[PDB]
């Protein structure tokens, strides 16, 4: 149904390592239905070339998916996981933070 | 050591003329397979993903697929109209088996609709469910006349199904046995608002993903940890976090303690 709304979170494959190489990971999970457009941003501009896994879903049913990208880290730049489903009225963006 | 067979199917019908269904297998934790609408088959994701199928067994398979995925999508449109159902539409399959110890295996096919539960396969034929709107019946018993797609399905499951998977367990030894060590690391998370903040521990890189960690700060265990959920790495490994809300006063001497299958006794430690 249109009413499970998704659960963003957004990690670093490796610890955080400003010029050194890691991946970018954005988990979406327990939404419902399965449309749903993410995209990968670097302040605020979204990433060209980024992949994500097959879209799954749990017992309860509800959809999950792993969207990731190479990059590398910067004390200036920020990036940050854009998210838009149905049940939501505007298209919620979850920061990263190297700390959490 | 839980190692069943999921075969997920997700169908979406945006109106009776826009379709998209796709699919993909697990075994215990790992994607075998992925069957996307756009190829006319199912993509192996594992050198063993043909378990001990013979090139034969498993193209008898894909077409009994090729043709299900188009039998399938033809009967969902039909019950729409039917049964009078607004058209977006979600439909979901989950079946599979997990083989046991040597002899018997235990099997399962349950259809979602709308994200919940409508219908599965009993025995030989469909029974609608717990909740599973009134005019589920209907749909059933139409369904329960299709004696042989009744007994496709039943071979199926008790019969294919684990012998399929027995053949994928034993050619995948190899790769479910494997064992990665995650690597940890500590940090601070921000104070939301007292005069103190959060510490933060971080597990990433380990495979079975049974993992335990624990804020256990004394070494006489300890509590108060905030576990987050177990998320995936795209390398097949994956990511935990644990959090724990503190004064900076005794904040020292805390510590996150790691325990997982890969590290033999050594549980991780690491002090703030
Ligand atoms: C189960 C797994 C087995 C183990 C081995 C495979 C492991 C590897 C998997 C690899 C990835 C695959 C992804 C997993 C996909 C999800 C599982 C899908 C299971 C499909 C099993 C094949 C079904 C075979 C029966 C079938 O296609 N029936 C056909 C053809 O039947 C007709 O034609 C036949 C000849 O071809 C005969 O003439 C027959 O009399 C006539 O009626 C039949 O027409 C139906 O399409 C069968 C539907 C079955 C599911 C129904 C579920 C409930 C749906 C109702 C919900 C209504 C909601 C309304 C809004």
């Amino acid at each position: 149904m249109i009413q499970r709304t998704p659960k963003i979170q957004v990690y670093s494959r490796h610890p955080a390592e400003n010029g050194k190489s890691n991946f970018l990971n954005c988990y979406v999970s327990g939404f419902h239905p399965s449309d749903i457009e993410v995209d990968l941003l670097k302040n605020g501009e979204r990433i060209e070339k980024v992949e994500h896994s097959d879209l799954s879903f749990s017992k309860d049913w509800s959809f999950y998916l792993l969207y990731y990208t190479e990059f590398t880290p910067t004390e200036k730049d920020e990036y940050a996981c854009r998210v838009n489903h149905v049940t939501l009225s505007q298209p919620k963006i979850v920061k990263w933070d190297r700390d959490m | 050591r839980l190692f069943p067979l999921r075969c997920l199917q997700i169908s979406s019908f945006a109106n009776s003329s826009w379709t998209r269904t796709d699919g993909l297998a697990w075994l215990g934790e790992l994607q075998t397979h992925s069957w996307s609408n756009d190829s006319d088959t199912v993509r192996s994701l594992k050198p063993w993903s043909q378990g001990t199928f013979s090139d034969q067994q498993w193209e008898t398979l894909q077409h009994i697929f090729r043709v299900y995925r188009s039998s399938f999508t033809r009967d969902v449109k039909e019950f729409a109209k039917m049964l009078r159902l607004s058209y977006p539409l979600e439909l979901q399959v989950s079946a599979g088996c997990e083989v046991h110890p040597g002899n018997a295996s235990n099997n399962f096919f349950h259809v979602a609709f709308q994200g919940k539960d409508i219908l599965s396969f009993q025995g030989t034929s469909w029974e609608p469910t717990q909740e599973a709107p009134l005019w589920v019946n209907l749909a059933i018993q139409v369904l329960n006349q299709d004696k042989w797609t009744r007994e496709t399905v039943q071979w199926l499951l008790n019969g294919t199904c684990p012998q399929f998977v027995s053949g994928l367990l034993e050619s995948g030894k190899s790769e479910l046995k494997k064992q990665v060590k995650p690597k940890a690391w500590l940090s601070r998370g921000p104070s939301p608002g007292p005069g103190r903040l959060l510490l933060v521990c971080h597990v990433s890189g380990f495979y079975p993903k049974p993992v335990w960690v624990k804020w256990m700060r004394g070494e006489q265990e300890q509590q108060g940890t905030q576990p987050g959920d177990i998320l995936p790495n795209a390398d097949e490994t994956w990511y935990l976090r644990a959090t724990l809300d503190v004064v900076a006063g005794e904040a020292a001497g805390l510590s996150c303690r790691v325990k997982h299958s890969s590290l033999e006794g050594q549980d991780i430690v690491l002090y703030w």
